């Protein structure tokens, strides 16, 4: 069996090809102690990673090696990969071929360096680097559709027709779950709650995951939340203190539809999705509109598929159906589709093998992978 | 062997004397001390040695003497002391040069073993002679290098910072059964 | 140390002593340096007069690239006839020194800096000729491609500065390119050196250091050096290329850039050594972790109470 | 083995590492005669120390060399340390390492002169200075908690999470059992009884140690004592005359909860503990609330743990379990935890050694004991 | 004539539009007596404000109704505004429109209560609530700049280009002169000086602003202080006791560059200034680097402009001039800027008039002010 990893910008999803769900899902985080250990014989470690960094976060500064789908810290990424292999899956990396995964329109250096580290540091037998949105069609059982994938670091559109991608119509938006956590920390300040530290950011991420939703019509929802407390909810901090939340409960996710809330000049997720369909050839658009696939954690908000169908129906011509397939497992659909792909008998000649890498160098990945 | 001048390092308990064969003095004479700190890890790069370590106690570095009572007892600190001796002060490439090292007559088999692996695997020197230290001090006693001025029989009393040892040498041979050591010296 | 000094530290400290000293003693001191370089420092006729002489296997190549002109410009009236077995020499008279401690200090620095001054002439030849090509290309931008193509062969410097390194460099109207045809012959340094040379080139692809010279690497040679005599494409050399652009040798920055590029392979060699001391501390930390897994096989027994010297104690 | 010397403000507590309790426990006092020494011979001395001063006190001026945790008189502190080693433990200090202690936020010079006298007067082979509240946490069997330690001269709060101290959240309060003794002298004067001398200050310290206690609700206890004989009880002086007291039994300890009774402008020990928890990072607060550790003789009052729990429960949010850990041995927890620490094998590498002091001078303590 | 009142966390600055300095500068403090008022007559009051509280402080518990730029005590803040209008400016607030100020990223309730109190209790005819660092740019005479403002409670960076603020690039740090004063109380304890009453905090505040300075290279000044007497200076307490102080003169202000000195996870003021420029659009950064405007009392240290210029030159690319702009009057520049804005002939349409408050209520302020 192959390994498959979505090295996501916020969570690692790792496991074996042919299994139904990731074996290991954990924070894509390394934490380091900020205070001095006064107590002798304690289990003091130089750094912590994943769920152990998340558990100990009150004494750690927390860093993510991936920002916007780009590996910005290679040492902390190597710590995360070492943790995936030896601690989480607890298999030696030399034994199984590994399907890694990436966002489209990344730096070419990100994929080469990821390839060089797997073959020369972890000594893997073979590996591949798939596009996250292509895997989301494999999980959905499609060969035609436009995938809106939105994780922690990047949002992207990939249109595919009958197994052919249209790489000129691919869209990237460096706005996803982390930018919505940053913005929820900022708009929590105006109700008087201060979240500042790297650990308080993880509490605000949990507030966003538990309470936020997408409002089907933002100005009617803003008028509703100004009229009564009925839209308000409460969250209890690890301190046992309670915070109450109101219009900032849906004004946070609206940054996906209104990127100007975080000050960036770009189209919202509905307009980048429509612009991706309108960059495609005219005969395929009619089938892309019926096959909008949603994937990744930032597509998990209550009401987002209803908002997304409403907005795409207003942009598209009214003479044809808009359908959006946002399945309940879509949080793991990139990994599920990678497990399907790495399990196909017709895929087993598509791996980059170690013997084929060390006659070509890490640029082999640009001609074996999309 | 290479035609480059051998490098001489007498690492004493108090002082290290560093230089090249055939000079009229050591190039450096400074304390056998290391100043060490007490998101990439670099605290093993941050150390200092010798006169430049004495300047660092006010900057919060812990000073230590890796040689005490004549014997090396901290091989982390002695490896860092030698790399800084070779690459800062002597400013030399070990692959081009043969080295003369020293230690007391008593010194453990373990110390010469640990010395050889640091010299041949860490630094990769071309070759190493670990000398019997006060036997060299007999040869420094000559009035000149010419064979007619040599006195190959004599007792040598060596007393440095850490240990004093009395060595009988006759016709150039060390009478090892007759070595005496007193564990008391300049410190 | 994270970075190597550019100057010979012994010559700097010795001259800083003797330029201050009330009563100079004689000296006779051969002193090694990196890249097979050697100095002789001595008082050959009076304790009052110090002769400093440099021996360097590539000095005949360096003279072809304008080295004597630069050494006469730097050392001036102190230049002396070469000593036997040495390529260059300078005589400093301790009664003839500058009138200030700061002029004395920068003279002691200038004489300690002599290995990087003899080796700087091909870089100054490239920087000054790039300024001619820059002015001609500013005159006619459509003639510039032919000036760069001819300067890539007619204005190329190669220095075989040690038997396992060739530094090759040339001007073009907007740059100086320098290629280190580079090797480690010691097998553990060749193995660690592959990691150092790989991570060196990948560092330049990250956002934080885009301000640096462009770097490229291979292990065949860069196209414009493939037919330089003594470059060889199968002979275990890697080829580190630096493209210095006009911003890397601006007048505020030329001498630091020259000093810092010459020490490239010396910092890499030094850090390949210092990495072993790091690996050894990484190892013995987890020897101390494995101790705790064996200590759980020791059955628990109270030891008798002992004083600091280990003598038995009779209380409690 | 090593000596552990908890040289506190009011009692010296001393013994050996690995012993169940201190085997030397005596007043931190030097006494000197205040009267005409008329009989020649008679076994007279120039000064007296500890229990010898406490038993002769009717003819002695008594003074403590240590006040508010700071050595004010080094000549008498050497006299006390000599009494610990040669009279009370009966040891050569040159044969034994010594673990010393002090309160946090002390003058730097206190640590320096304390290391200097240990190496240069007592010729010790090795020594260390521990923070008293960090020692008290080992005696709890805990590696996280907030320790409220109150001795004779100082009260302090130190929060520790998983062996990391949070030094910004450490609180000191220069109010403890000597301030409560002085206040008991001031209020005993209102019922008819004047205690004035340094010898009479030891009688009223003994009254405080067995008559006084903490009320669960001060205004109800104050009203119950104002309207009944039931809170009143008595004590017999050395002179055989009897003292009766009532609300003085709980008014004295209430100064820990209401420092304004002695003219101080500070939070009480309950609110100072809460302010220390609230200075810590938000994720650690839950485990600090569940681990409030009491220490030192000023925590030995009846009812103080029940009061401390009542008061912190009103300050913290009701959504979590406040727990106060008040062992019956908390009279000695700093010493107990020093005997744990001094017996651990990593601690054998943490000592300042004689050779290392001789090379560095007394400043070595600031760069080795934290 | 309009009034301008800059509600600082530590000082009120107040006066009239078109004047070149504030008429009233006084402590943002209310004091109440904490001792027995035994003497009838003799001019006593139940409470004291500003300079009266500062002069009588030995007998008072002082407190500030502002914490980190937020009003935490509204009844005391009414007493400060009443003192400002009736005692210190000597005006009827019903006759003059008032320009007020606050920090960015404040609670919306702060601005609502501040507009409500001003109309509904002071009967002000019209009022406005400006961002403090937007006013500091008016005083500097500029349309573009990044303003570092640091007062008593907050440090904030707001970048402005051609009169447009970048609200997403605004940085806030709840660390300024109160936190530096409390950290100086902390580290004065290690020299042996105890300052603990809120009146003693005002003595340490005065030690801070007469003796402290910013070290251009901190680790070299630490080495210089460890090896010299020349660093040390002396201060006269109100008692006529003389304290002497050394490395604590530059360790206190270095907390702005190293917030971990007080246990904060935040980046230093140089890093937050650079992070704020790097959140701006790439075309405006050149003019922000050349216009780093400094304001507020925590920017008044000797050598702070030089350390700020050194540190931002180490973050930025070397090809453009970093200019720190540090006016000699920069301690008042927010108030100077309010005097300009309230005097501008274009501003009189921007006031909230009581006629707007009478129909909209206090929520009017969020749509009239930035
Ligand atoms: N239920 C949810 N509702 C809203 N946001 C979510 C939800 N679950 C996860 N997220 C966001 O999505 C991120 C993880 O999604 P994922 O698809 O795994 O991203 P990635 O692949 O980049 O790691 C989280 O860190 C959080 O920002
Ligand atoms: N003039 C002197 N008189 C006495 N002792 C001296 C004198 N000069 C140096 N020393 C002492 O000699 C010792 C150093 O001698 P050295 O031979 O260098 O020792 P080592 O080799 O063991 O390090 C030190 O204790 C030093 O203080
Ligand atoms: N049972 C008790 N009840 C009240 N106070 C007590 C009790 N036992 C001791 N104390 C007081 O505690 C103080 C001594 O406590 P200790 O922890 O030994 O202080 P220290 O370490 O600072 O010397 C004295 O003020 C003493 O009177
Ligand atoms: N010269 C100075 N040097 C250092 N700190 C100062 C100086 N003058 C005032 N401060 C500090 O700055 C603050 C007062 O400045 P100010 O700008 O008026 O703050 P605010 O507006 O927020 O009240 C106080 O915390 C004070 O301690
Ligand atoms: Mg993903
Ligand atoms: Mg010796
Ligand atoms: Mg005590
Ligand atoms: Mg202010």
């Amino acid at each position: 069996t192959a390994l498959v990893c979505d090295n996501g910008s916020g969570l690692v999803k790792a496991g074996f090809a042919g299994d139904d769900a990731p074996r290991a899902v954990f924070p894509s985080i390394v934490g380091r102690p900020r205070h001095q250990g006064v107590m002798v014989g304690m289990g003091q470690k130089d750094s912590y990673v994943g769920d152990e960094a998340q558990s100990k976060r009150g004494i750690l500064t927390l860093k993510y090696p991936i920002e916007h789908g780009i590996i910005t810290n290679w040492d902390d990424m190597e710590k995360i990969w070492h943790h995936t292999f030896y601690n989480e899956l607890r298999v030696a990396p030399e034994e199984h071929p590994t399907l890694l995964t990436e966002a489209p329109l990344n730096p070419k250096a990100n994929r080469e360096k990821m390839t060089q580290i797997m073959f020369e540091t972890f000594n893997v037998p073979a590996m591949y680097v798939a596009i996250q949105a292509v895997l989301s069609l494999y999980a959905s059982g499609r060969t035609t559709g436009i995938v809106l994938d939105s994780g922690d670091g990047v949002t992207h559109n990939v249109p595919i027709y009958e197994g052919y991608a249209l790489p000129h119509a691919i869209m990237r938006l460096d706005l996803a779950g982390r930018d919505l956590t940053d913005y929820l920390m900022k708009i929590l300040t105006e109700r008087g709650y201060s979240f500042v530290t790297t650990a308080e950011r993880e509490i605000v991420r949990d507030i966003k995951e538990k309470l936020c939703y997408v409002a089907l019509d933002f100005e009617n929802e803003m008028a509703t939340a100004a009229s009564s407390s009925s839209l308000e909810k409460s969250y209890e901090l690890p301190d046992g203190q309670v915070i109450t939340i109101g219009n900032e409960r849906f004004r946070c996710p609206e940054t996906l539809f209104q990127p100007s809330f975080i000050g960036m000049e770009s189209a919202g997720i509905h307009e980048t999705t429509y612009n991706s369909i309108m960059k495609c050839d005219i005969d395929i658009r009619k089938d892309l509109y019926a096959n909008n696939v949603m994937s990744g954690g930032t597509t998990m908000y209550p009401g987002i598929a209803d908002r997304m169908q409403k907005e795409i129906t207003a942009l598209a011509p009214s003479t044809m159906k808009i359908k959006i397939i946002a399945p309940p497992e879509r949080k793991y659909s990139v990994w599920i589709g990678g497990s399907i792909l790495a399990s196909l008998s017709t895929f087993q000649q598509m791996w980059i093998t170690k013997q084929e890498y060390d006659e070509a160098g890490p640029s082999i990945v640009h001609r074996k992978c999309f | 062997a290479s035609f480059n001048v051998p490098i001489i390092m007498d690492n004493g308990t108090g002082y290290s004397k560093l230089g090249y064969a055939g000079n009229d003095a050591p190039s450096y004479v400074f304390p056998t001390v290391i100043a060490t700190r007490s998101k990439r890890a670099t605290e093993d790069l941050d150390f200092f040695i010798g006169n430049d370590a004495l300047k660092k106690a006010s900057a919060g570095y812990s000073l230590d003497y890796p040689i005490r009572h004549g014997q090396i007892e901290n091989w982390d600190h002695m490896e860092r002391f030698w790399q800084q001796s070779l690459f800062k002060y002597l400013r030399c490439e070990p692959e081009d040069h043969y080295f003369l090292l020293t230690e007391p007559p008593l010194n453990p088999p373990e110390n010469r073993e640990n010395t050889a692996e640091i010299m041949f695997e860490s630094f990769n020197c071309a070759g190493l002679y670990i000398a019997v230290q006060a036997v060299l001090a007999l040869a420094a006693s000559w009035t000149s290098s010419k064979v007619t001025d040599r006195s190959l029989t004599g007792t040598v009393v060596d007393s440095g910072d850490g240990v004093t040892h009395i060595i009988p040498v006759a016709e150039g041979y060390v009478i090892g059964s007759s070595i005496k050591t007193m564990p008391l010296a300049g410190r | 140390m994270l970075s190597l000094d550019y100057n010979n530290i012994f010559i700097y400290e010795l001259l800083t002593e003797r330029f201050s000293s009330e009563n100079p003693s004689s000296i006779d001191q051969v002193v090694t340096d990196f890249d097979g370089v050697t100095f002789h420092i001595s008082t050959p006729e009076e304790k009052t007069k110090i002769l400093i002489s440099l021996s360097m296997k590539c000095y005949p190549e360096l003279v072809n690239y304008g080295t004597l002109d630069l050494l006469k410009q730097i050392y001036g009236a102190y230049v002396h006839e070469p000593e036997m077995g040495y390529n260059f020499s300078i005589l400093i008279d301790l009664q003839q020194l500058p009138a200030t401690d700061e002029e004395k200090e920068q003279l002691a620095m200038s004489i300690s800096m002599l290995k990087r001054n003899v080796l700087a002439a091909p870089f100054h030849r490239a920087f000054t000729k790039q300024a001619e090509l820059a002015d001609l290309a500013r005159k006619d931008p459509e003639n510039a491609p032919m000036l760069d193509k001819q300067a890539t062969s007619q204005e190329l410097m190669a220095i075989h500065y040690r038997d396992e390194e060739t530094i090759v460099l040339w001007p073009e109207h907007d740059r100086v390119t320098v290629v280190f045809s580079t090797k480690f012959r010691e097998e553990t340094d060749r193995i660690f050196g592959k990691v150092f040379l790989q991570e060196f080139v990948d560092a330049r692809r990250r956002p934080a250091i885009q301000t640096a010279p462009q770097v490229l690497f291979s292990y065949d040679p860069p196209l414009e050096i493939r037919d330089i005599q003594g470059i060889q494409k199968g002979d275990d050399f890697g080829f580190v290329t630096f493209v210095l652009f006009e911003r890397h040798f601006t007048p505020q920055n030329r001498e630091d850039c020259i000093s810092h590029i010459q020490v490239f392979r010396n910092t890499l060699h030094f850090h390949i050594k210092a990495s072993k001391a790091y690996m050894h501390q990484r190892m013995r930390k987890r020897v101390a972790d494995f101790q705790k897994v064996l200590n759980r096989a020791k059955p628990d027994v109270e030891l008798e109470r002992k004083t600091a010297t280990g003598r038995s104690f009779v209380r409690a």
